[PDB]
């Protein structure tokens, strides 16, 4: 799933015309959480 | 943050001694002095990377937010 | 003076030989040849450490490009005479081949664990894989190398190396493309703990030092270094090799005037330690044998406007 | 082979080439140290020294003078034999050490 | 051939030679009469 | 305020606190070494700039006003008198500067 | 270049470039660190660049750095070697200074180099050494005659020039004169130079051959000195301890 | 990464005269348009003024008028 | 990687800055070696900053906002997430399917950072990273209302994670006041090796101490190689030692037992040449700690770019391009010189 | 006082002569001292 | 030399020169501009006539 | 006033390079 509460640190998502807010606790703060990708660095 | 690998002045392979010191000064209950040259930390360039080390990567674990508390 | 005349006079002097540190003297050669040789092992000869990672996932606490970095110092196993020299010409169609690379991965995820005693505290035994070691990169070959590496597989040569903590929820996922390097372009590829040398003490007594002040001249040096002969009772020495001179003697008014501290000045005491690729005698037949090839291959082009 | 590792220089030569200056390449106190060592050991050579023009860049300049018995040239050539057979002296003796340890 | 040149700039010359000298004197004091720029703004 | 002691064996806790009474006073009296003397330079230039040096050799203004009749009494750079009156180095050598 | 705040002329001088790689700020020479006042800890400068033919003629011949070398203030020198080069040049010039063959040309051509720049002659001259028997060795105040002998034109002879420095007779032991600098047609033969010759002072060898030889030999001299007194600390360097 | 704009000032175009080679605008075949400069402001009653483009003024928040109603019914 | 001192006063530990260290124990050599370390300027070991000394890392948060501008009523005008038209679909590359960036990315000067897709110009717009310096991204955060519902995702927090390496012109200071600036980075096979074969860290210049007088770094590197060889921390604050107890006698006493020199000096050869050097010379360990102020935030060049509108001359900047200043007084020092073609 | 030496000039109807070089700066002509206190001419042949 | 300075080579990309072309220059002018604008020595700009 | 009281109970800590604990 795409985000993750801040306060009781539950995945969810979301959709257009939905509310932002976590379905467990109703926190208002929703952090993007990490995905697969393929970032390359140099060592 | 964390032991660091290589020590900065020679380049010796540093970073592994971390966890067996902390063994020998806590379980055969050694001083600062013999625990380190028992490691082979012949220098004092290699010995200040164990010596004074702070590990302050288990201060920023406790703040986790992928596990509910 | 010729070759014949430095061949009669040169010789190699070895005092121990392990398989992680060596110690051999060197009589008889100028300083800027055995300082030319100090110079090839740190700078110019290749080892092998990963250059490149590939981040798939890393949900951890310690950010990416410091783990990236915490990879590229752990010194493999890997000969580095059995792989070959990336081209830095070609795009990534024909950089990497089965040739160049070696290809090692990483994949630990942390989890709690339900059978945790009430209140213990190490988290060896609260969590499932929380110490990211060194030892969980897994070799993965990649053509031609299950035949050519399946005598001898890619280890680190120190294990131990903590590289990350983990905490329930996190992962880590990567891959990392180690290929040939010289230790003058990063500090990563030299494969040598450190490589001195030492030019031999030379102690000379000048009055016969005798009686009382002579156990008193005595311990200004460690002990085995200055020996006082029984009968005539005048103070000796009885190796200055193991002089590890700190001048302890010209702090006394009553020494200044009968020792003169020098050197050998053409006997260098190398000391050369690996850092675990190598043996640390093959080390110094391939830095003899790099100042033989920069001469050669100087030697033979020839010389424009 | 290669065209540019050595060149000799134009400003700082002479006419018949008996005082020449070169320019190596991706060189430093590694070889230019130990090359001027064995070219001073010819007793022909009446100058010799390296300089490093600048630290960041990678150049090496060697300058040699002779008497007029041969040129510059050649006396560089016969130090990279004699540096070629000294690395091969110590290399021989090293193998005999190792092997009778 | 130690002379003046015509066209040269003594008025700004004589101008950065009296102020350029008196930063090294400002006002950090221990007959009784005026030293320093205190004298100079005088 | 007098302290017996060094730098090399340490000073006393009273004299410690005399030094950096005096240690301030430095600090401050750089703090105004900045602004004063810079409107000292701007009212002279401001009012001079323009006073050069003609091919007369006199010193005139800008609109031909004229202030000096030579400069400094005798047309002299400052910028080469410097060994104009050291005779025994012109003579010792002559050669060369000739 | 440039630097506020700009108190006199000679802190707007005209310098030409050099094209360096592999960094980020701006690399200067000790010798102008007398004109702009400036101190290597955060110092930033300005730099300039005039576009057209009559202001980039105006930069190398009426603002440029080698024009000046004396202030208008009264006429006394700010251009000139600092700290390390000051305290090289008493260690070099010394009487105990004795190099052999193999570092007395070293030390020659790595502050020279004929196939750039500043070397009057074709070859690289020297001079005969000192003690002949039993083992030719060279004193450290032929060094800084060689480097003399090659920067001076060939044409005109040598300087001629007694002075003084800084540091008494009485330093170095009895009956010594150490503290009196002489030139002879150009060779050093009593002396040790110090920060009253080739630093920031009057009278000394540099302001002489800015006077003898102009203001372009001047400013080869310092440059020269610079790097005579950088390869000899590499080698023999010089610390300051707690004993001291 | 372009702007649309005019053509050029010149027969030797068409194109969409992409955005800033630092200072002045430009075409897609190189020309730089001569000539005009971005301006900028570096530092009351409040306007109804949108300046974005160049650091130039553009006009108030009315757009095409009828479909912001009625694509809103 | 912060570091514990060695020579750490009795207050380090009884106010807790354990918890929040601030430097790296060097190994520092007292020595004029290389010619580039010469008022106030030092040298840092190249294979010692290659195995991260001093790596340091600056975070910095903007606030990606688009409830302004908004008159109090009106409609959501713009919506994030991607819209349904021709977009170049290179904004793929860097941006989820919701108009946020993904996590980890690497950003440069001209990447999107959030696509918002409008609807009264009914295009699929954009938002671009305007600073110069190539950052990641380290977390988004969506921020809802705290009023009611307006529940289009209205503000959204990007925080970019930009990587610190130490440079040529990043300042450093000890504990006592030495602020220099790293002028080179010096290669280790040229430093000055020691007999036992450390290589410095940072190799400072002696013509600073006697002007400044700083005592304390003479014995400061005393007591850190007596404390990192017998392995014990040392006391130092001030007014323990008098005149009859000084503390190089007493530091230097366990540095004898060691087997070192009793006044701190070690016999170390040169690096280029191979020669064992004149004097022996001085090492140690001083606590270090890094300066900000770092060379990336000074430099500033500019040919041609954004003007002022009354007056056609450059504008104030260093962010908009902008040219430096020619003075009033920079204008008198070109008049003194006589070049007039260079003041026009 | 930029006002005051303003309203007294006006007031003179007072022709500047633009000598100064402060005033060449204003206007932007070539300054008086230095290298702009003479004029070069060519010498052309025919 | 004493009458130098170290530009950086951020600093010899931005900073140009109108430089004209006659017959002595044509030979660098040309290998000026095939270098383009991020290689040292290169060009940035042309002017037509 | 007390003395800064010796650290007791040292030991040579650095030896030749080729040289231990046990040798001496
Ligand atoms: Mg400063
Ligand atoms: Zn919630
Ligand atoms: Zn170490
Ligand atoms: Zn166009």
């Amino acid at each position: 799933l795409k985000y993750i509460c801040a306060e009781c640190s539950s995945k969810l998502s979301l959709s257009r015309t939905d509310a932002v807010r976590c379905k467990d606790c109703g926190h208002r703060i929703l952090l993007k959480a990490r995905t697969k990708r393929l970032v390359q660095f140099e060592a | 943050m964390i032991v660091p690998v290589r020590c900065f002045s020679c380049g010796k392979v540093v970073g592994d001694k971390w966890e067996s010191y902390l063994n020998l000064l806590q379980e055969d209950e050694l001083d600062e002095g013999t625990a380190l040259s028992r490691l082979g930390l012949k220098r004092y360039c290699c010995r200040r990377m164990i010596l004074t080390h702070v590990d302050l990567i288990e201060k920023f674990l406790r703040y986790n937010p992928l596990e509910k508390r | 003076w010729n070759v014949e005349k430095f061949k009669k006079d040169f010789e190699v002097n070895i005092s121990s030989l392990d398989a992680r540190e060596a110690n051999f003297d060197l009589i008889n050669i100028d300083t800027s040849i055995a300082n030319a040789f100090r110079r090839i092992m740190i700078s110019e000869v290749p080892s092998v450490a990963a250059e490149y990672v590939y981040f798939f996932n890393n949900t951890s606490v310690i950010q990416d490009e410091v783990l990236a970095h915490r990879i590229g110092l752990v010194p493999l196993k890997v000969d580095p005479d059995m792989l070959t020299w990336v081209d830095s010409n070609l795009p990534d169609d024909e950089k990497f081949t089965d040739e160049n690379t070696i290809v090692l991965s990483l994949n630990v995820k942390c989890t709690r664990n339900p059978d945790a005693p009430k209140g213990s505290t190490d988290p060896k035994e609260l969590y499932n894989n929380a110490h990211v070691y060194a030892r969980d990169l897994k070799f993965e070959p990649q053509g031609r190398q299950s035949t050519t590496f399946a005598d001898c597989p890619v280890v680190p040569a120190d294990p131990d190396i903590l590289l990350a903590k983990l905490r329930p929820g996190q992962e880590i996922s990567l891959k990392a493309h180690c290929i040939l390097g010289i230790g003058g372009d990063h500090a990563k590829f030299s494969p040598v703990s450190t490589a001195s040398y030492r030019l031999l003490p030379q102690i000379n007594i000048l009055q016969p030092i005798k009686g009382e002040s002579a156990r008193r001249f005595q311990k200004c040096f460690p002990p085995g270094v200055i020996g006082i002969d029984e009968g005539s009772d005048e103070a000796y020495v009885k190796d200055a090799r193991k002089d590890t001179v700190s001048r302890e003697v010209l702090r006394y008014e009553e020494f200044a005037d009968k020792v003169k501290l020098g050197r050998v000045r053409n006997h260098f005491i190398f000391n050369v330690e690996s850092a675990g690729a190598m043996t640390p005698e093959e080390i110094f037949f391939k830095s003899v044998r790099i100042l033989k090839n920069k001469a050669e291959y100087l030697k033979n082009c020839p010389i424009t406007q | 082979p290669d065209r540019e590792k050595i060149k000799l220089l134009t400003q700082a030569t002479s006419e018949d080439g008996t005082s020449a200056s070169f320019q190596i390449v991706e060189e430093d106190h590694t070889l230019g140290n130990a090359l001027r060592y064995v070219i001073m050991k010819n007793p022909d050579v009446e100058f010799c020294g390296y300089s490093i023009p600048h630290p960041s860049e990678n150049l090496l300049n060697i300058r040699i003078q002779t008497y007029g018995e041969t040129t510059a040239v050649d006396a560089l050539q016969k130090g990279l034999k004699d540096l070629m057979d000294l690395c091969d002296v110590v290399e021989s003796k090293f193998t005999e050490k190792i092997k009778s340890m | 051939r130690s002379l003046i040149n015509p066209g040269e700039a003594v008025g700004i010359i004589a101008s950065q030679s009296v102020g350029e000298p008196s930063t090294q004197m400002t006002l950090n004091t221990f007959a009784n009469v005026t030293l320093g720029i205190p004298r100079l703004r005088e | 305020g007098y302290v017996k002691g060094r730098f090399y064996s340490g000073i006393k806790p009273q004299e410690y606190y005399f030094h950096c009474m005096a240690g301030r006073e430095g600090l401050i009296d750089t703090a105004v070494k900045t602004s004063r003397s810079g409107y000292l330079q701007r009212c002279l230039t401001k009012q001079l700039e323009g006073v050069h040096v003609s091919y007369d050799n006199s010193i005139r203004d800008a609109d031909g006003t004229l202030v000096q009749f030579m400069y400094g009494g005798d047309a002299i750079d400052i910028t080469k008198e410097s060994h104009m009156t050291q005779f025994e180095f012109c003579l010792d050598n002559y050669y060369a500067l000739l | 270049m440039n630097r506020q705040p700009t108190l006199h002329k000679a802190s707007m001088m005209g310098h030409k470039v050099r094209v360096l790689p592999n960094e980020k700020t701006l690399r200067l020479h000790y010798a102008n660190t007398g004109a702009y006042n400036a101190d290597f800890d955060g110092d930033e400068m300005n730099m300039h660049f005039p576009q057209n033919e009559n202001a980039r003629a105006e930069a190398l011949n009426l603002a440029n750095t080698d024009s000046q070398y004396l202030t208008p203030t009264s006429g006394s020198p700010v251009r000139g070697l600092i700290q390390d080069h000051i305290s090289a040049g008493v260690w070099l010039t010394s009487k105990d200074s004795f190099f052999t063959r193999e570092q007395y040309q070293q030390y020659i051509y790595g502050c020279i180099r004929p196939e750039d720049g500043h070397t009057t002659r074709s070859k690289i001259v020297t001079l005969p050494p000192t003690i002949f028997k039993p083992y030719p060795l060279w004193t450290g105040k032929q060094i800084i005659t060689t480097v003399l002998l090659n920067v001076t034109p060939p044409d005109m002879p040598g300087i001629n020039l007694i002075s003084k420095n800084k540091i008494k007779n009485e330093y170095w032991g009895k009956g010594s004169l150490e503290n009196e600098v002489l030139f002879k047609d150009g060779a050093l033969l009593c002396g040790i130079l110090d920060k009253s010759q080739y630093g920031a002072s009057k009278y000394g060898i540099v302001h002489s051959l800015h006077e003898v030889y102009g203001p372009e030999v001047a400013a080869k001299v310092l440059s020269v000195l610079g790097r005579l007194f950088t390869n000899y600390i590499t080698a023999t360097a010089f610390t300051c301890g707690m004993d001291d | 990464t372009f702007i649309r704009g005019p053509i050029c000032g010149t027969d030797n175009c068409p194109s969409r005269l992409w955005r800033i080679i630092d200072g002045r605008r430009t075409c897609q075949y190189g020309h730089v348009m001569e000539g005009d400069v971005e301006f900028n402001d570096d530092e009351t009653r409040r306007l109804n003024l949108t300046t974005n483009a160049t650091g130039s003024f553009q006009s108030s928040q009315l757009t095409n008028s009828q479909l912001l109603q009625q694509q809103q019914r | 990687t912060g570091q514990t001192p060695i020579v750490k006063a009795n207050l380090y530990d009884d106010y807790g800055m354990d918890n929040f260290p601030n430097g790296f124990n060097a190994v520092v050599a007292v020595i004029s070696y290389t010619g580039y370390d010469m008022d106030d300027a030092m040298i840092i070991n190249k294979s010692a900053d290659e195995r991260g000394f001093g790596y340091g890392t600056m975070y910095k948060t903007e606030k990606v906002d688009l409830a302004l501008n908004r008159n109090r009523g009106d409609p959501i005008t713009q919506h994030f997430g991607f819209g349904n038209d021709e977009w170049p679909k290179e904004w793929l590359e860097k941006l989820d399917e919701d108009g946020l960036p993904y996590i980890g990315t690497y950003v440069e000067e001209g990447d999107p950072i959030c696509a918002y897709f409008d609807d009264t110009l009914n295009k699929t717009k954009i938002k671009t990273y305007h600073s110069s310096e190539p950052a990641y991204i380290e977390e988004v955060n969506l921020i809802g209302d705290e009023s009611n519902k307006f529940q289009e995702l209205q503000t959204v927090s990007i925080k970019y994670r930009i990587r610190r390496t130490p440079q040529i012109g990043d300042k450093f200071s000890s504990r006592h006041g030495q602020k220099g600036v790293c002028s080179r980075k010096w290669p280790t096979i040229d430093m000055p090796f020691s007999e036992t074969g450390i290589q410095p860290d940072i190799i400072i210049n002696p013509h600073a101490f006697p002007s400044r007088m700083t005592i304390g770094m003479f014995v400061e590197s005393l007591a850190g190689k007596a404390g990192a060889l017998h392995g014990i921390a040392q006391d130092s604050t001030p007014w323990i030692f008098n005149e009859d107890d000084t503390p190089a006698d007493y530091f230097g006493e366990q540095l004898a037992k060691a087997g070192y020199n009793y006044h701190g000096n070690e016999p170390m050869y040169s690096g280029a040449t191979g020669e064992e050097l004149r004097a022996d010379i001085y090492v140690g360990v001083v606590y270090y700690q890094r300066l900000r102020h770092m060379v990336n935030d000074k430099f500033q060049v500019r040919s041609t770019g954004p003007v002022n509108s009354l007056t056609m001359q450059p504008v104030k900047g260093r962010k908009r391009h902008g040219g430096i200043r020619v003075g009033e007084m920079e204008r008198d020092a070109l008049i003194g010189h006589g070049t007039s073609f260079l003041l026009q | 006082t930029t006002c005051q030496f303003l309203t007294k000039a006006v007031l003179d109807n007072e022709r500047e002569q633009l000598d100064s070089p402060s005033a060449r700066i204003v206007v932007g002509k070539l300054n008086n001292v230095g290298t702009g206190s003479f004029d070069v001419l060519a010498k052309v042949p025919n | 030399e004493t009458n130098e300075i170290g530009v950086p080579p951020v600093f010899a990309v931005k900073l140009t020169y109108p430089e004209p072309v006659t017959a002595y220059n044509i030979a660098e002018l040309r290998q000026a501009v095939i270098n383009g604008p991020d290689k040292w020595p290169g060009a940035t700009q042309i002017q037509n006539e | 006033r007390k003395d800064v009281p010796k650290v007791e109970g040292l030991k040579l800590e650095h030896f030749a390079t080729g040289y231990d604990a046990e040798d001496f």
